[PDB]
RNA sequence: CAGCUAUAAUUUAGCGUACCUUUUGCAUUAUGGGUUAGCUACUCAAUAGACGUGAGUUAAGCAGAAAGCUUACUGAGAUUUUUUUA
RNA sequence: AUACCGGUAGCGCAAGCGAAUGGUAAUGGAUCUAAUACAACACAUUCAGACAAUCGGCGGUAAGGUCAAUUGUCAAGAGGAGAACAGUCCAGAGGCGAGGCUAAGGUGCCUAACAAUU
């Protein structure tokens, strides 16, 4: 099924008899790889939620919500995705403040 | 009766098939009444076929292709022909004169040409002796061999010399209607020169046999048409002459053999006797062959309506000739595609045996434009430009006829099937018809 | 190549004279290795001969790393794509896999990282209302 | 290669049947494809209802027999221990062997 | 759905839990899309041009592969005189061109 | 204003749908969600579409032309904004490891400089050498040159590295 | 009809109609000698073309080839570039591992012209689709297969298991300079040696 | 490839022709009609005899006996009881 | 179910109801296993069918064989041929 | 350019009217058909099913009871929602990605997202 040396070196950092006994380590390594599939699929959802939290916090510092900033940026044909907007939120707060006040200005013209 | 929708076993076929005798594959071939039925029989026994079965399969393919009215260039016919060609290449020196004549006639009448070295092997095997193969075989085998070797090319003129030297002492013991196939096979190759000499000698003695009374009244119908054509084409060149005994015998037997010709055979015979009297159409023969020409015009191919229209070209003012010519005009209107079918539909065309290709000849009659009808629309155009006052009472009919003639000429010139001389003659005939049409 | 320096200093090729697993490797040496030598002038290609062993492909890197690849029963196209992977890399193995943000830099934050003190003056006016 | 058989329901009790039904049952019908496939795989290749005798041919006759004795054959065979494994689901062990 | 008893919890102990405004908003959106679909169908029926539009479709993959197989078994099953016969009319077509 | 064609898009899926609605959706030419096909405007297509109005999103060709023009003009490039508005915190040991691997120029010398002691022999090669030594002590003897030389090479110390990964 | 077997009635109906077809054609032709739906040109489509917008599509231009060792002093300007399938905020002397870029080779200098934002300490050029004149120069360093990913699928109590272990193909890019916007006071870059390159194309 | 716990899973315990207990193959009548002799004779067609005569294998001027048919391969078997001729072929030569 | 995914990098966050067998349905408080190593189950012969690859074709195979045996073949006279025209 | 078949639901005091979905045939489809149809070609497996919705018999207009009809899912199906969840709703997973848009469901906190309309 899976090569025995591969199973042993994958179970290398386990605990107990599930590190050295081959037929306990086999089931443990199979369950570890089943965990790895779901964890890889949940990386994307987790980090998108983290970015949206950072955009929402940095936007609510300047009186705007996440919804208003995203809708205003998409209405002005600005193609910045959530990752670089969260990086601008963390590391260039003056650029993000300029974006928020510009989006407030053009979606506040009346 | 197996399962209530599967055909119950026929009486005579079950009585013929249930024998202690051998010969099962050939009997299955002979009771196959359509094409992929024969192909499924050849598929079932493809590890079991012998030279007798190959000869029977070629003859049955020939008969089933003629039995429907579908073209021999169809893919089913060509696949069966190439499959039989494999076994012909396998058994190329084992085939006797019966089986070689069978495969040659069967593959020539479906117009599948063998490789010419295979034809060379198959004819040299017929003459690899002191002509002993052609003296133990009956007259029908010699007729089929000559018909098959008149096809497949093979105008060798040294093989034909020894074949004609072998068949000349035996020719007066032949049945008198296999002679026109022999003369036609000699004419079809590059034999009978000056448009070597044993070929012309056996053709002359065959035409001397065909020219006599008491046999010319005893030929089968549709063999007298070819005999009359061969006599009118080759009389003064080599054989018999103008004499009124022959013409009287031909007219007398033609008056008796009228109903047993198919409508594609009548105008060939009447043009044959017209050429015979020029070496015309005499009284009270046209008045009894013309009701047959009107009754056969409902199912009559376009080169046959050419020959009948050329036949009725030199007189049109007679009312019987006039409405016969408008019947041919309506037939040529029917089987030639519109410039813009509706008779039957293409989804319901039979895959079966009897006249399925005739149903495919209707239901969009385009797609039947081979080279024969490509020149033949020009010929029909000339023949209808000759016959002015018979169709000219109908203005819209001759206008639509000119439209369809011009449309077919443009289409078949686009397909590459005509040249500039035929296009110019077609243009002259269509402008004559269109000027008469208004 | 790191900072313009090509990073693969030497390639070692071991093969066999009589072995059937070295058919592709002998074909690669005869017809395809002059093109590799002409196209890569910075490279140094050795030719070692092991009369009973499977063909190998040892890549020597400029950071001191070395990576042995076995190329038994491989056509010259597969050997060429193996050397394409060896030449265009720094030699990191199957186990390394890189940072998952796909981004790596000295000095991320021009204008300074957001802190508690960047917008301190505005938030007291916000709390004033 | 088709396996044929005579139709059943015609041996007796013909008084209780219609004329068309009796005419229909005189015919033969081919076996169903599944049963025919099993018989063909089992190796059934019988070309005649019964084997033709090598004797009775002119010139091929018994030296001392005037003809021969025919021996009409019976057709019953079904036991779960010894005969016809085709006609039993399983094999029955014998009855104590004395 | 619609079960209160039977030991299997398809619902709460109360036999359902009625529609939140999010569910009603979703059903309103879907019903609006359905109504615009059938209104567009009525409008397209009432505005259909005479001699309606036929669009170009290719052969499907099954006819395409079948007819390429058929054409490749024409090529093996041709007579000896055939490609010269095709070449003659090919030349004759472009003499008139 | 004549409706020449229709544009049909699935908004629902195939799972849970009854087989006859599923067959109508198959014969409309729809296989996947968010997939739009262009269908003619005749009574056959309209009958198929009126059988399944709750699974698709139908729109006129004129409607789709106006929508594609609207979003095409919206996605056209506009002029950039120019906004005027006028010390890295800390890096972990792992971040220092990653920048040491990729960013600063550290592995730029030759091979003879920066070369390392070899890793210890992997377990396959140890098993192969053990099998060779058992073969030598069996068929050649303890007192052979091979056995004595193998022992002499075993006694001398060796300069190795430490394995970092799991292989 | 309870028999769970395919009826032969469609075959029987088709046979009957095909059987009578030669009689129908002959008698219809005989009446035509003795005595339905209009179709339009098949258009490919009924929506006229919308003339799609051309972006600054050249994510990789292959401007030049790097010859020799170079160095990169850090700068106070940054840009956000759209690349592989994502966008990355980037500075000079920066490393990006991106999905393998095709048509680029090691030591080549590429120009990333899909710049969405350009920034300095003083001003930020926020770009509606893209900023015109914004280009980021990047040096391709590697075309490497990444670490092996173990993909295992199993269903419990069903004898189904499947294991595959792909290695992702990635490309290392070292960023050479950010063009377009300038540093806020231009306080100091030291005028370092300017990156020796072939420049098989240039714009300056 | 056997499935789960049937009698087919145990291996070699059930004959292929067992159909559950309805002995359908034992419901058809038994016929004991021996076919006539001449099915043990060799059957030779006049078409094969004529084909061998045209090939030149058979004399056609001398008498053609069963020995001549056996030697030329016209009879493609060993003649155990005799040769039966069946035919309706077209012959252009006299044959004894 | 003692792991996974992480720039989480002396320590946290999120995700995660072993495997097998048998079942309509098992984390199941249904079966089995303390662990490790070795041994442990679709084999062979004859015959039959089918397919793939062939051989021979003067029908094939067995055989020393012009013994012999087993498979395989043995039939109908069926108007058709040049791109039109004397 | 459509035609026959049916006697139910409902209605009637009865005799009798009588749908909707439905079956069958013809005609037309540049609507679908990486496939379908058939096979006396060969190799199987299955022949213990469960539940939900809509209409029923026997049950108590009881039972994750048992037995019919139609549809779906599970069986043999992961993912998101229903707190947890064989069978419900959305949705059918080749793999990787720290890209984007949506469905069911949400938008006080746990727990991603508007004091939107407020
Ligand atoms: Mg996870
Ligand atoms: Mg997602
Ligand atoms: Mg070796
Ligand atoms: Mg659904
Ligand atoms: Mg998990
Ligand atoms: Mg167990
Ligand atoms: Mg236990
Ligand atoms: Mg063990
Ligand atoms: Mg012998
Ligand atoms: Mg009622
Ligand atoms: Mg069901
Ligand atoms: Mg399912
Ligand atoms: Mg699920
Ligand atoms: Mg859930």
């Amino acid at each position: 099924p899976i090569n025995r040396q591969k199973i042993l070196q994958l179970a290398s950092s386990f605990r107990g008899r599930a590190r050295t006994c081959i037929n306990i380590a086999r089931l443990r390594v199979e369950k570890a790889l089943q965990h790895a599939y779901v964890g890889r699929k949940l990386k994307k959802r987790h980090w998108r939620s983290v970015w949206i939290q950072r955009i929402n916090a940095a936007s609510r510092e300047h009186g705007m919500s996440y919804t208003g900033l995203i809708t205003g940026l998409k209405a002005e044909n600005v193609a910045l995705n959530r990752k670089v907007l969260s990086e601008l939120a963390m590391s260039e707060p003056f650029s993000f403040k300029a974006l928020v006040e510009q989006v407030r200005h053009m979606r506040g013209l009346p | 009766l197996v399962a209530s929708g599967i055909p119950s076993p026929r009486a005579d076929v079950a009585l013929q098939l249930s024998t202690p005798h051998g010969g099962h594959i050939n009997r299955m071939i002979n009771t196959s009444e359509s094409i992929v039925e024969l192909d499924s029989i050849l598929y079932r026994f493809r590890k079991r076929l012998r030279p007798a079965n190959i000869g029977a399969a070629a003859m049955r393919l020939e008969h089933l292709n003629r039995l429907e009215r579908r073209t021999p260039y169809a893919l089913r016919v060509q696949r069966v022909a190439a499959e039989l060609q494999k076994y012909v290449a396998t058994y190329t020196d084992r085939l006797a004169l019966t089986q070689a004549a069978n495969v040659l006639r069967g593959l020539s009448a479906v117009r599948h040409r063998l490789p010419p070295e295979l034809v060379l092997r198959l004819a040299a095997g017929a003459v690899a002796d002191g002509g002993a193969a052609l003296r133990l075989a009956p007259d029908v085998d010699v007729r089929d061999l000559c018909f098959g070797l008149a096809g497949q090319g093979f105008n060798n003129t040294a093989f034909w010399a020894r074949l004609c030297a072998a068949v000349l002492p035996r020719l007066r013991s032949f049945d008198p209607n296999t002679l026109p196939a022999l003369v036609t096979a000699l004419q079809a190759a590059q034999q009978l020169p000056a448009p070597s000499t044993p070929q012309a000698a056996v053709a002359a003695e065959a035409l001397r046999l065909l020219s006599r009374s008491e046999t010319l009244a005893a030929l089968a119908p549709a063999r007298l048409a070819d005999a009359a054509s061969l006599l009118a084409g080759l009389g003064p060149a080599l054989g018999v002459a103008v004499d009124a005994r022959l013409v009287e015998a031909v007219q007398t037997a033609t008056a008796r053999a009228l109903p047993s010709l198919s409508p594609n055979q009548l105008p060939g015979l009447l043009l044959a006797v017209a050429a015979l009297r020029r070496a015309q159409l005499p009284a009270a023969l046209l008045a009894t062959a013309l009701p047959h020409l009107s009754a056969g015009a409902v199912t009559m191919d376009l080169t046959a309506v050419m020959r009948a229209a050329r036949l009725l070209a030199p007189h049109a003012a007679e009312p019987a000739a006039a409405d016969t010519l408008v019947r041919l005009a309506r037939r040529t209107l029917l089987l030639l595609p519109a410039p813009g079918e509706g008779l039957v539909t293409l989804s319901r065309v039979p895959r079966g045996g009897q006249a399925a290709g005739a149903v495919l000849a209707a239901a969009a009659p385009a797609g039947q434009l081979q080279g024969r009808t490509a020149g033949a629309v020009e010929g029909v155009a000339r023949a209808f430009a000759a016959a002015a006052p018979a169709v000219a009472p109908q203005p819209a009919l001759v206008g639509e006829l000119a439209a369809r003639l011009a449309a077919a000429g443009e289409a078949a010139a686009a397909r590459g099937l005509l040249d500039e001389a035929q296009l110019a003659s077609l243009g002259r005939s269509v402008e004559v018809l269109a000027a008469a049409g208004a | 190549s790191k900072y313009g320096v090509w990073m693969l200093e030497s390639l070692v090729i071991k093969y066999c004279d009589i072995g059937g697993s070295s058919r592709g490797m002998r074909l690669f040496l005869d017809e395809a290795l002059p093109a590799l030598r002409q196209q890569n002038p910075q490279l140094g290609v050795q030719q070692v001969l092991q009369r009973f062993r499977h063909p190998k492909l040892v890549a020597v890197y400029r950071n001191g790393r070395t990576k042995p690849v076995c190329v038994k029963n491989l056509a010259p196209a597969e050997i060429m794509e193996h050397i394409g992977w060896l030449r265009n890399s720094h030699g990191r193995g199957q186990e390394y896999q890189v940072v998952r943000s796909r981004h790596l830099s000295r000095s991320p934050s021009i204008q300074g990282t957001w802190s508690v003190d960047t917008f301190a003056s505005q938030l007291e006016r916000v709390n004033e209302a | 290669g088709i396996i044929w058989h005579r139709q059943a329901n015609y041996r007796h009790a013909r008084h209780a049947k219609s004329a068309s039904q009796l005419t229909r049952l005189k015919r033969w019908k081919p076996l169903a494809p599944a049963f025919a496939a099993k018989l063909r795989k089992l190796g059934f290749s019988e070309r005649y209802w019964a084997a033709p005798d090598p004797q009775d041919v002119p010139g091929f006759h018994s030296p001392r027999g005037r003809v021969e004795r025919p021996r009409r054959s019976a057709v019953p065979d079904m036991d779960h221990t010894t005969g016809e494994p085709a006609l039993r689901q399983s094999w029955q062990p014998p009855n104590r062997q004395r | 759905v619609f079960k209160t008893t039977g030991g299997r919890s398809w619902n709460p102990p109360s036999g359902l839990r009625p529609l939140s405004p999010a569910q009603r908003r979703n059903r309103t959106k879907n019903l609006a899309l359905t109504m615009k679909n059938m209104s567009i169908l009525k409008l397209a029926e009432a505005n259909q041009p005479e001699v309606p539009v036929r669009l170009y479709k290719p052969l499907n993959f099954s006819r395409m592969q079948w007819m390429k197989k058929k054409l490749e078994e024409t090529r093996a099953a041709l007579g000896w005189d055939m490609e010269a016969r095709a070449l003659q009319e090919q030349a004759r077509a472009l003499r008139v061109g | 204003q004549a409706v020449k064609s229709l544009f049909v898009t699935l908004r629902r899926g195939f799972a849970g749908t009854p087989w006859f609605h599923r067959r109508v959706l198959e014969s409309l030419g729809l296989k996947y969600r968010h997939q739009c096909v262009e269908k003619p405007n005749n009574s056959s297509i309209r009958g198929m579409l009126s059988k399944v109005p709750h699974l698709v999103v139908i729109e006129t060709d004129r409607m789709r032309y106006l929508r594609e023009l609207k979003e095409h003009y919206q996605q056209l490039p506009r002029e950039p904004w120019v906004l005027h508005h006028d010390a890295q915190p800390r890096l972990t040991p792992f971040a220092a490891s990653q920048l040491r691997e990729h960013v600063e120029p550290v592995g730029l010398e030759g091979y003879r400089a920066n070369k390392q002691p070899p890793l210890p022999p992997r377990k396959y090669f140890q098993e192969q050498s053990r099998r060779w030594r058992a073969k030598v002590l069996t068929e050649r003897g303890v007192f052979s040159a091979d056995a004595c030389r193998e022992h002499a090479e075993a006694i001398r110390p060796k300069s190795y590295r430490r394995r970092t990964g799991i292989r | 009809y309870k028999s769970n077997k395919r009826s032969l009635k469609p075959l029987n109906t088709a046979a009957s109609w095909q059987a009578v077809q030669p009689l129908l054609a002959e008698q219809r032709q005989r009446a035509a000698v003795e005595g339905w739906r209009p179709r339009l040109g098949p258009i490919v489509d009924t929506c006229l073309p919308p003339i799609p917008a051309v972006p600054l599509p050249t994510e990789c231009r292959r401007v030049g080839v790097i010859t020799g060792q170079y160095s990169l002093e850090p700068e106070r300007t940054f840009a956000v570039v759209e690349l592989a399938g994502s966008q990355y905020k980037v500075t000079t002397d920066d490393v990006l591992f991106v999905n393998q870029l095709k048509g680029v080779a090691v030591n080549d200098v590429v120009a990333l012209e899909r710049v969405l934002l350009l920034g300095s300490r003083a001003e930020t050029v926020v770009g509606r689709p893209y900023v015109p004149g914004g280009v980021v120069l990047a040096a391709v360093e590697e075309h490497f297969r990444d670490g092996k990913v173990h993909v295992f699928k199993k269903r419990r109590r069903k004898r189904y298991r499947k294991y595959q272990a792909p290695r992702p193909h990635l490309t290392t890019l070292r960023i050479l300079q950010v063009r377009g916007i300038d540093p806020a006071p231009g306080d100091e870059s030291a005028r370092l040696p300017e990156l020796p390159v072939a420049l098989l194309d240039a714009r300056y | 490839g056997r499935g789960m716990k049937g009698q087919k899973s145990r291996g070699r315990g059930l004959h292929m022709l067992y159909d559950g207990g309805q002995l359908g193959l034992l419901k058809f009548p038994v016929t004991r009609q021996r076919p006539s002799y001449e099915v043990l004779y060799y059957h030779l067609g006049l078409s094969r005899v004529a084909e061998f005569v045209q090939l030149g294998l058979l004399d056609a001027g001398r008498t053609i006996t069963m020995k001549d048919l056996y030697d030329s391969g016209c009879v493609t078997s060993n003649i155990k009881y005799g040769v039966l001729l069946y035919g309706k072929a077209r012959l252009a030569v006299p044959l004894d």
